[PDB]
């Protein structure tokens, strides 16, 4: 089925050649903002990369071997989650500051304008601190990124021929696994710190998606009070 | 869904 | 600390000696199941399993090294985590109905009386349904749960540093009993990371049970212990 | 303090 039998190379490889590009922000001499205007900024950067994230996913090895509804069930749970990971990684060598865009980075304090944004952008910090601390690598990031695709919403599916998508997502899901260890022996580390890193990076996942919970309550929580159709599908998703 | 037409396309 | 000088075995046999019990429900048979009534069986059988969470977790190694304030972050951030993978737990060898109690063990239609308990209840019967398909073993478990009371907070915080010894002494501890059950090393490293990854969708499931909580909170549904609002509070 | 600091506490 094409992705297992990718070789650990490969799936690197694969996965570098995916990722999308990194947008810029309409930010402007405007100077300042207000809590519309950042609000904006957010929003439409996030509305243009999800166009990026659907082509980048249909490039992760073996997401196209899935049903349609399957691939927007994935893309639907995961969305926000592959979006703060992006930012997080993009931040690491930014302490104290989340760099949305080339254009655009923001300290903690801009966050403040903007209400529960504190907080998210907080975590998002922590999450970034951690990252820079372990010394991520790019090639490391890539496969967390599309474990993310792969697992958020793998549970949320269900009887019948549907079992047969959940265990390719997981033979694609351990192939990633194998690609991480590798890419972990290459570096040089024993067995056992192989396994401790692993672990590492994949507890980190839990606090990212504890980011997107909160983040999706707050992104809900405006829309109610201009969002993209797209996002607002995106999010109409989250909520039954 | 637009989520479909972009999978789609 | 002492919790770093453990060995694997002596890890494991820490933590099943620290588990809590299985406690019953005030479940009555003789009235009918109301959205108020299912509520306050689940929430005064969750307020009685806090109790016994706090002094599990001081048995958890390393745990009781950490400050007060510390302890208290790291309980109310992952109470609910640990309430429902203990319940996924003990609802695994029984497909298709949840646990919550001996003498209360619920399928999916019993909880549509309520606000948004269906969705959960879907969401729990699939993660002990994946627990089933894998075969998770006890050991195992409550390496799991130790994690999630040590990770679940971590981030929203030295003490960070103490706490992640411990984390990696637990992944020792997993690996080594993946060993032990005689698991090649390339399936130990893809078991650690299936368990693993599951912990993502307890946080997804906490989350969202945190919610539709607040909003019956919100709504007087029913009446929530002290320590129940204050935990629940902690979610904002 | 909070029920869970005492409980903690004690
Ligand atoms: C999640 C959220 C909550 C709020 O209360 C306010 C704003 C947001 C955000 C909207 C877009 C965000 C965003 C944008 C671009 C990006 O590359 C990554 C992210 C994460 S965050
Ligand atoms: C979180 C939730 C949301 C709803 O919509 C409806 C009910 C609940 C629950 C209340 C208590 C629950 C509970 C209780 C005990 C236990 O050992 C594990 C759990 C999980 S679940």
């Amino acid at each position: 089925s094409l992705a297992l039998s990718l070789t650990a190379d490969q799936m690197v490889s694969a996965l570098l050649d995916a990722e999308p590009p990194i947008l810029y922000s309409e930010y402007d001499p405007t100077r300042p903002f207000s809590e519309a205007s950042m609000m904006g900024l957010l929003t439409n950067l996030a509305d243009r990369e999800l166009v990026h994230m659907i082509n980048w996913a249909k490039r992760v090895p073996g997401f196209v071997d899935l049903t349609l509804h399957d691939q927007v069930h994935l893309l639907e749970c995961a969305w926000l989650e592959i979006l703060m990971i992006g930012l997080v990684w993009r931040s690491m060598e930014h302490p104290g500051k989340l760099l949305f865009a080339p254009n655009l980075l923001l300290d903690r304090n801009q966050g403040k304008c903007v209400e529960g944004m504190v907080e998210i952008f907080d975590m998002l910090l922590a999450t970034s601190s951690r990252f820079r601390m372990m010394n991520l690598q790019g090639e490391e990031f890539v496969c967390l990124k599309s474990i993310i695709l792969l697992n958020s919403g793998v549970y949320t599916f269900l009887t019948l021929k549907s079992l047969e998508e959940k265990d390719h997502i997981h033979r694609v899901l351990d192939k990633i696994t194998d690609t991480l260890i590798h890419l972990m022996a290459k570096a040089g580390l024993t067995l056992q710190q192989q396994h401790q890193r692993l672990a590492q990076l994949l507890l980190i996942l839990s606090h990212i998606r504890h980011m997107s919970n909160k983040g999706m309550e707050h992104l809900y929580s405006m829309k109610c009070k201009p969002l993209s159709d797209l996002l607002l599908e995106m999010l109409d998703a989250h909520r039954l | 869904k637009i989520l479909h037409r972009l999978l789609q396309d």
